[PDB]
């Protein structure tokens, strides 16, 4: 798959969770906000969106990992891909980046996962 | 005006006199809040834990009485706070834009304690009264026994210090570490070993309960 | 959707969960109570209600975010909409406000999410 | 529903979970023990029982909250119903009370929920 | 049912979880290790086994409580029965005891549950 | 089964979770990175891979157990077998080792489980 885009050694400093209807469809989402020690890089938003009635996509597991890392403030690597969501107002708040993977960083020069 | 509590095994006689003492002069606040400096590790904390929660005092007491190992008695001690009692939040803020990090799990822990810390010493003249706690295994419930009044108590209209703890230690190596707790997520600083204890009788021992890392317990009730 | 109503820089200071039957079917509810300061807020209760046996509506995910923010006492933003419930020995306790979204507030004038 | 019976400002001081066969089918149960310090209570036990394969009744959600409150020693309100079970050494061990709802108490004179 | 065998006032000092195959079919297990100080225990192992695709037997609920009690180091009561399993390489490792119930001990000679 | 390969008294010092598509189906993976005190081991990565909609293989239970030990930094034993995945995207990052079992080590030379 496409695991070529990521930010390493970042921290989650914001979370968002919600349910919304758009275009006749009901969804649930969560978004993370990332920072790199108070320098606020070019892309700082990743979301996962789950349309009710779609198949399992690891939404809960992904969300619980995000919540854990937000809680510890740990340095992590965040993998993402482009997913232009369908609510125009949703992309206005959270951009078009879909969270696909989370990894810990045991040191300032190693993060787990593909590179 | 602001009153706080602390449970202890030493008779009203003695702590009306002596009060409570910290283990030492270490003002590494994070190290104390983790129950390290005050209980588990090198006991030298500059702080004495107290709580504003009656309910918490009963939860502390339960952890001793509920064991057949504990041969002592316990008293709830009521204390008047003043300008050397501090709430932790302003000190936490003070530390956190000095780069020191408090994890979500630490902040959950702190939020369960209803805690107010006192520095170094709490004089016996701030201690209003003492209530002997009685345990009953009949239904496993803690009760208020006899109530002792400190004749030496000094009245006063005084409240908790609303500011930051002075000369706070701000660490060069802030990392995530064990959160020492016992009972129902009670900080270790609230255990008997949280303060300087009496030690002249070299043969004597007393019961401390089971301590554990709160990081594990919190991991199991949050997800 | 309607993310127009919210309270910023607030804390969850009470939780409620329960099961009840109405119209022959068994349902689930959970509510949060929110506060800002020493004085109680005019609108302080938001709920999510779920009929057992229905499709995923993010009830559990919401309940878990709420517990987390309740546990940490963190400052968050709370999104809600007006929902006239169907059992109304239900609005009796918990008002007509449906909980829709939760976001963190990293500082006293920024909260994640739509504005 | 019937939320008329409850205890305010109590704590969970005991938990119980188990699996049993009775009347010919396999079941699940969990129980809480409650206390009010320095005050004896008429009722100390509430349970929830679930026969495997029955409809969702919020067993897991309720169990997880109970564990949560047992862990913190928090002050809560407990709602219960009279439920004559009939594995009945179950009633000799766990009484005839069905746990219906759990709510927090922010102060010694406010608990969330119907009153 | 048979809640006849139990050990009171023990602590969980070990855990084990895994997946294994026997007879071309896959299962999951978890086991607890128990200890009691100064009252030595005749038995130190209880397990629960779940054949994938079999019907619900409270494997997750049971495991969830074991994990919690292992975390707190609390004193508990443990109920077990004899189940000489099907894999006997399994029994050489984890013995033939099946965990059926877990209860707290509010004090050192009172535990919640049947006696 | 094959519980012949394991490392005793190690700590989990890295986590990885993710979602990816391969062929026509979406999968999820979870991996741990392990350590022995001061050192790195010849084999230090174990993963579990799960195709969404496939048969239960204890992916979440394993994932939750790992998260707990990662959170406590505890010394554990890790059982693994060789599983050459065939997405080799994945092997260059996570090797051919599948996590099969996790056990606690109550002392510096006792770990629960088969030996």
């Amino acid at each position: 798959a496409d695991y070529d885009k990521y930010f390493s050694n970042v921290q989650i400093n914001n979370l968002s969770y919600g349910v919304y209807t758009s275009g006749g469809k009901e969804s649930q989402f969560f978004c993370i906000g990332i920072k790199r020690d108070n320098v606020t890089l070019p892309i700082h938003n990743m979301c996962k969106v789950d349309v009710f009635g779609s198949h399992k996509q690891g939404f809960d597991a992904m969300m619980e990992m995000a919540k854990y890392y937000y809680a510890t403030g740990e340095s992590i690597r965040v993998y993402y891909k482009e997913n232009v969501w369908s609510d125009s107002e949703f992309k206005k708040a959270f951009s078009t980046n879909e969270l696909i993977s989370l990894s810990t960083c045991s040191s300032s020069d190693y993060c787990m996962g593909p590179q | 005006t602001d009153f706080v509590y602390r449970v202890d095994s030493r008779p009203p006689e003695e702590i009306f006199r002596d009060g409570f003492r910290s283990h030492g002069f270490n003002r590494n606040l994070q190290q104390h809040l983790r129950g390290d400096s005050c209980a588990a590790g090198s006991r030298d904390s500059a702080f004495i834990a107290t709580t504003t929660s009656l309910i918490e005092t009963y939860n502390i007491a339960r952890q001793y009485y509920s064991s057949s190992g504990f041969h002592g008695r316990l008293y709830r001690y009521r204390i008047r706070a003043n300008n050397i009692f501090y709430p932790i939040q302003p000190s936490v803020n003070y530390l956190t834009q000095r780069g020191i990090t408090f994890s979500g799990f630490e902040r959950i822990m702190m939020r369960e304690q209803n805690e107010i810390v006192a520095v170094e010493h709490i004089p016996g003249e701030n201690i209003v009264e003492a209530v002997e706690l009685t345990y009953d295994r009949f239904n496993s419930q803690v009760s208020d026994g006899p109530g002792t009044t400190n004749a030496r108590y000094v009245p006063g209209s005084t409240f908790v210090n609303p500011g930051v703890i002075p000369q706070l230690v701000v660490p060069t190596v802030s990392v995530r570490e064990r959160i020492n707790a016992f009972g129902s997520l009670i900080s270790a600083c609230f255990a008997l070993k949280g303060v300087r204890r009496d030690g002249l009788n070299k043969r004597a021992t007393y019961y401390e309960p089971e301590f554990y890392d709160a990081r594990g317990v919190l991991k199991e009730i949050i997800k």
